[PDB]
């Protein structure tokens, strides 16, 4: 009966709360409040395996936000998130996997890149190609999402698990 | 300085090791951050042993910040995992350092480790994953025994998972889990409600599995559950290593013990050997049907080569644990030590000797006197001497009868290669000789001193020869006294290596300063005066302090100048270090000489004043600590005659306790406040 | 209650020795709880603010850069109540302007929220700054002239606040959009600047200022030329009849290149005729009472604290969470309240 | 005021302090403590090819006399850690050991007979281009000290025959020591 600890970090306004309680309670509308160390829980199997999750939904770190100590204490996991809909976002999450990897050595750590927002053709900026050669460049896995769909989230989730099978 | 300990580093992964660890520590307090962090974590991934001596050099020498605590726990959860051993232990024993770092994500760790240990624990995957869990579970109980406890319930239905699985190794080491958590709950069920659901789980387990792979697992919980329930039977066996639940089941538990071990003799040394060390501790426990088979099982063994050299310490605990009926096997047990000892693993003989007679009591003597002349024809074994320090010391007739011979062994190591003679010193020195005849002794032990380009001989010959020298009224003892010191003291000023002049100087007590006070021998200590290392220095002013009582008029002069030149580096050295290592030095002259310093107060004060005053000697902390330290030795030496100052320096040490920008340890300040307001 | 409790907790923090490590937590917690709060928040500004200001004097450029970016954070919820310490904060300001890309970018986009909160009271306060300002285009070494072009985006904002000092202000700006090296970006921010201000100042007095560079530019680079006359455009529109004068030696340049915006050639045709227009987390914390010795319970507290501090409802307290492992005293003091 | 750890001006400096030792002679001594702080600090470290700062820094500490009296213990121990130290360029260590010897013919080392004797002892070892040079710098220091040698001598003995080192003026003042008549 296994239990396992992800942060979702990122850049803030991107939708980190929006997918972590979509994956956990799925519905539509979400807290539009801009949270500090929002934590859920969640019962699911990955491939016969019991999985808990224990769901770390931290506060959006800008460009100079000193990292947190109780992530590089605990966790087996980080779903660095960006929003499509803009470059503020991926400017701040290549920082973010900067100060990540200054706070805990450089370790094979599992982490994946989440590309958030894909429903919004519109408001787009940022496009596949370049988040995965970056997810690539890092040796770390990518996907995009959208909190407009359980079904999405649900294979981010189980992808970060598989992850740190490896 | 990065490229320089980045060498030291890389010559680590190569006892070379472990001395490079010593001078990282050095380095470490004389402070950089992410140059070392990228040399452990390139030392780390190839020379994984380095990288663990390295982390475990730096917790807590630094002052360890979150920082640290952050990257240390993530390079070691990947050493353990996949590994291969001897790595293994010191990573579990680094995480035990570790996780009482004290930096409050010490619940959060310790959660963590422990959850991750308990789930390779879970399913049987590579038997590494099991050695290393093992090894890390206990580890936490030791170290961190409040929050390993915290998460006992998944633990004691996790590791009966887990001793059972084929392994030799992990049998050692999930009883030594188990063992850990156990010495907790000793310490915990006098206050919760009801006696607890674990004692009764354990010894359940162990007999569900009892009743080959699984004997030898079983009779480890055994040897466990005795240990607890009986903190009696133990002490005795540490005592010569040093040279009530259980009891509704007793029956039981050695019906089950017996009956396997004489059915299992022709099978495994293992096995054997936990039956060995749970027949003496079961003895200790309910003291004869059961104490012959025991005998005869035990003895059999003692001809046979592998389990021999525990089947002494099993012989000699049962000759305590039950006594009264173990005098039946002495003529028995007598040829067998007989036939263990005619010169040429024979330590454990002469700790055998020592229960054996320590237990029954001196009832044996004149056979001990038999034994004894064997004993010494083995030569000099740290083992052999330690013994007959404990068998004199409790058989005491025997005092003269030891030292008889144990001196013409030892004059006829040291009349007639090299690293003997050192044993034969510390004998010399560390138990009690009654013979005068030691005044040759030392007088030969010139020709150890000054010779021996050995640098241990020399070391050793010093802490022996002030050792024997204590008889210093009549004209014979009083000039080769005096002609010891001489050569003696010469070593501690002139011989290269610090660490013999440290040796020599300290060694050099109360107990003679009457010889140190001639002209001579005093001229000779003002040398080690301004000797080139501070230590010794340190230690020659507190010396030549004590003496200026005793001969004022070469002592006082010297100690004057002494002190002005202490001051001048105070004043006008602009170097930080001279001022602190000044400072601290005019510390030991003040407490030491005090009859000096109590005509020349006011300048000693206003100096020392006139330095807490100043804006820039905050870049070294021992300044402000070192001054105010000498404050309050100055303090207990002057008395009402430093009244009028105490307002001045009572503004300024208070000033200082409040608001930690002029970071004295406050120890200091507060211990100085303290002085001040009792002079 | 909450938020005052919270508010006294951290300031007590905010105060030298404990803050060497955790100034920016504070800080982050302040502006979450002025953030929630809506100008209700206001009642705190005298305990807050003149700590605030003190200690990014105090403190080293580590954290700096930070403490500015949450400064203009509470400006902005705060808005005109500010006003009061504007004069200390244009002295931080000035005091920490230097011709580096670092601070330059941050403290311009305090000026942003400054200009908004206070709105016509800036006015008071824009020559203490000028100084700088016109520093940053004068000479700046940043990459592509950014600094430069948000200082441009900076001072499209200041409105009717910029008229008393357009003449100092507008040189600078031409100097970019003439001149050949700048480089493109930058040169085309300047343009529409020009734009923006057209729409809330009066431009009569700088008419051959503006003008005769707008035809230079036309002429030279060929890539600015939508960009420019859109700029010229919104100026003729606001100039109206005065603009008689130049129509002959602009339409000189504009019958050289073949340039047509519907914009420029209905507004000169027009002048020339004359008509314009949460328990599950806790439970483990309850009833954890397996415990002991001293350390056994104590450890029992502290967990229980915190993990009060993470559900409490308020989000004035949530926000201490962070803090409150860090620092443990913060859960300590918080505990009843948490509670 | 114009002291800094700067090869430019430190030169000239110490060129000034050459002439003014000589000037006030005795009356020097006054102001010597206003300069040591400097002194101190150049040894301590230094950025100078081949360390020849510290050189024209010795040779007039060379020319203080007596003056230097009431402040060698402060002055003594950077000029021995030149001396002892591996890295040092050759020519400032050689410096060091013949400042020592001039020293010696107008100041007392009674004091500072461990100080000095044991990196001499040291250096005869590790180094072998020093051996007559830190030879000449002992044998005064022996000459000056007098019998309060004694203790030393066997010590001293131990790496003089273990290297095969033999100096006229070192050899017979032994001797003389031993057998007891000093010229
Ligand atoms: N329309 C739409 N909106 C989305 C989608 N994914 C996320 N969002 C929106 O993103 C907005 C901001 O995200 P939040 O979840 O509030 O903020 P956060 O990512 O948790 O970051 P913090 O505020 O730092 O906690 C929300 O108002 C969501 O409605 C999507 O797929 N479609
Ligand atoms: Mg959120």
């Amino acid at each position: 009966s296994k239990s396992r600890k992800i942060a979702i970090l990122g850049y803030r306004s991107v939708g980190k709360s929006s997918l972590t309680i979509q994956f956990v309670e799925g519905q539509f509308v979400d807290s539009y409040d801009p949270t500090i160390e929002n934590t859920f829980t969640k019962l699911i199997t990955v491939n016969g395996q019991e999985y808990h999750l224990q769901l770390v939904d931290t506060a959006g770190q800008d460009e100079y936000s000193i990292f947190p100590q109780t992530y590089s204490i605990d966790i087996n996991g980080y779903i660095l998130v960006y929003s499509v809909t803009s470059i503020k976002s991926f400017e701040v999450i290549k920082v973010i996997h900067g100060k990540l990897l200054d706070m805990v050595g450089k370790v094979q750590i599992p982490i994946m890149l989440v590309g958030n927002k894909k429903d919004l053709h519109m408001e787009r900026v940022i496009s596949y190609e370049e988040g995965k050669a970056l997810a690539e460049s890092w040796n770390a896995a990518f996907l995009e999402s959208s909190a407009k769909e359980n079904q999405t989230a649900v294979d981010v989730f189980r992808r970060i698990i598989l992850e740190a099978e490896k | 300085x990065x490229x320089x300990x980045x060498x030291x580093x890389x010559x680590x992964x190569x006892x070379x090791x472990x001395x490079x660890x010593x001078x990282x520590x050095x380095x470490x307090x004389x402070x950089x951050t992410r140059f070392y962090d990228q040399l452990n974590h390139h030392i780390f991934e190839l020379e994984r042993k380095g990288g663990i001596l390295a982390i475990a050099s730096l917790i807590g020498v630094e002052g360890g910040n979150a920082t640290r605590i952050g990257r240390f726990a993530n390079y070691l959860r990947n050493l353990l995992p996949s590994n291969d051993p001897v790595v293994m232990e010191m990573a579990s024993k680094a995480i035990g350092r570790l996780a009482m770092a004290g930096d409050t994500f010490t619940a959060e760790y310790v959660e963590f480790e422990v959850k991750r240990a308990l789930e390779w624990l879970g399913a049987d995957r590579n038997e590494g994953r099991r050695h290393a869990a093992v090894l890390v579970l206990r580890e936490l109980a030791i170290s961190v025994p409040t929050f390993f406890f915290q998460q006992v319930q998944p633990f004691f239905d996790n590791i009966f998972v887990a001793v059972w699985d084929p392994k030799q190794a992990i049998r050692e080491g999930a009883v030594a889990a188990l063992r850990a958590c156990l010495i907790l709950t000793t310490q915990r069920e006098p206050k919760e409600m009801q006696k607890p659901q674990w004692y009764r789980h354990t010894f359940e387990e162990a007999e569900k599995g009892f009743d080959d792979d699984r004997i030898h697992g079983a009779l480890l919980i055994l040897n466990e559950l005795v240990r607890i329930s009986s903190m009696e039977g133990e002490r005795l066996r540490e005592e010569m290593e040093e040279i009530x639940x259980x009891x509704x089941x007793x029956x039981x538990x050695x019906x089950x013990x017996x009956x396997x071990x004489x059915x299992x003799x022709x099978x495994x040394s293992l096995i054997q050997m936990t039956i060995l060390n749970l027949l003496p501790r079961l003895a200790a426990f309910r003291p004869t049907q059961y104490l012959q088979d025991t005998m005869n099982h035990v003895l059999s063994c003692v001809k046979k080569e592998k389990e021999r050299t525990a089947a002494f310490q099993a012989l000699g605990l049962l000759s305590v644990a039950v006594r009264s009926e173990f005098k039946v096997y002495l003529p028995r047990v007598l040829d067998i030590i007989r036939a263990a000892l005619p010169p040429k693993v024979d330590a454990t003989v002469f700790t055998c000797i020592s229960m054996l007679a320590r237990a029954m009591g001196p009832g044996i003597q004149q056979d001990i006197k038999e034994l004894l002349e064997p004993m010494l024809a083995v030569g000099l074994s740290p083992a052999l001497t330690a013994v007959l320090y404990d068998l004199s010391r409790q058989i005491p007739q025997l005092k003269k009868d030891i030292q008889d011979g144990l001196l013409k062994m030892l004059s006829l190591v040291l009349m007639x290669x090299v690293g003997s003679i050192t044993l034969a010193l510390r004998t010399l020195g560390s138990f009690e000789f009654e013979g005068h005849s030691l005044t040759q002794f030392v007088r030969h032990c010139a020709d150890h001193f000054l010779n021996s380009e050995h640098k241990e001989i020399r070391m050793e010959a010093a802490r022996t020869c002030s050792r024997l020298l204590t008889p210093s009224v009549s004209q014979t003892a009083v000039q080769v006294v005096a002609d010891v010191l001489s050569k003696l003291l010469v070593v501690g000023i002139t011989d290269p290596d610090p660490d013999i002049r440290y040796c020599v100087l300290a060694s050099l007590d109360e107990r003679f300063d009457a010889h140190l006070a001639q002209a001579e021998n005093l001229q000779a200590l003002f040398v080690a005066l301004n000797d080139q290392v501070f230590e010794i220095r340190e230690l020659a002013i507190c010396t030549v302090g004590r003496l200026s009582s005793m001969n004022p008029a070469f002592v006082m002069p010297f100690l004057r100048k002494m002190l002005i030149q202490i001051l001048t580096e105070l004043e006008h050295s602009g170097i930080g270090r001279i001022k602190e290592q000044s400072a601290r030095m005019l510390g030991h002259l003040v407490s030491n000489a005090p009859r000096l310093i109590r005509p020349y107060m006011e300048p000693i004060l206003k100096a020392l004043i006139l330095k807490l005053k100043d804006p820039d000697p905050d870049p070294n902390p021992g300044v402000i600590n070192n001054v105010l330290a000498t404050i309050g030795e100055l303090a207990q030496v002057s008395g009402l005659e430093m009244r009028k100052w105490v307002d001045e320096l009572f503004i300024i040490i208070m000033d200082m306790l409040q608001d930690s920008s002029l970071l004295a340890k406050r120890q200091v300040a507060l211990w100085t406040l303290g002085q001040l307001v009792a002079s | 209650f909450y938020p005052a409790v919270s508010m006294v907790a951290l300031m007590r923090i905010f105060r030298d020795q404990s803050l060497s490590h955790h100034h920016t937590m504070v800080v982050q917690a302040i502006t979450f709880i002025f953030k929630s709060l809506g100008l209700k928040c206001v009642q705190f500004l005298p305990q807050v603010m003149p700590t605030f200001l003190n200690v990014i004097r105090v403190c080293d450029g580590a954290i700096r850069e930070f403490l500015f970016q949450q400064l203009g954070m509470l400006v902005s919820f705060v808005k005109s109540h500010i006003r009061p310490y504007m004069d200390e904060i244009v002295t931080l300001m000035r005091e920490f302007w230097v011709m580096n890309t670092s601070i330059q970018s941050t403290i311009i986009l305090l000026i942003e929220q400054i200009v908004v909160a206070l709105g016509g009271e800036f006015k008071l306060y824009l020559p203490q700054l000028i100084p700088h300002m016109l520093r940053v285009f004068m000479h700046d070494n940043s990459p592509g002239r950014i600094v430069s072009i948000k200082l441009l985006a900076a001072i499209q904002l200041f409105g009717a606040n910029l008229d008393d000092y357009l003449h100092l202000l507008l040189p600078p700006i031409v100097k970019l959009f003439d001149a050949p090296e700048a480089p493109l970006p930058s040169r085309k921010a300047a343009l529409e600047t020009v734009d923006r201000l057209t729409e809330s100042l009066d431009f009569t007095d700088y008419a051959s200022r503006i003008i005769h560079p707008i035809v230079r530019t036309l002429d030279q680079s060929p890539e600015l030329r939508s960009t420019a006359m859109d700029t010229l455009s919104s100026l003729v529109f606001q100039l109206g009849k005065k603009y008689q004068i130049f129509i002959p030696m602009v339409n000189k340049v504009l019958v050289r290149h073949r340039i047509n915006h519907q914009r420029y050639d209905v507004l000169i045709c027009r002048i020339v005729k004359g008509y314009t227009l949460s328990t599950i987390n806790l439970q483990k914390a309850w009833g954890a009472a397996r415990r002991v010795s001293k350390d056994d319970w104590l450890e029992w507290l502290r967990r229980l604290s915190l993990e009060l501090l993470k559900d409490s409802s308020s989000p004035s307290l949530r926000s201490c969470w962070a803090l409150a492992q860090a620092y443990n005293p913060m859960a300590r003091d918080l505990f009843n309240a948490a509670f």
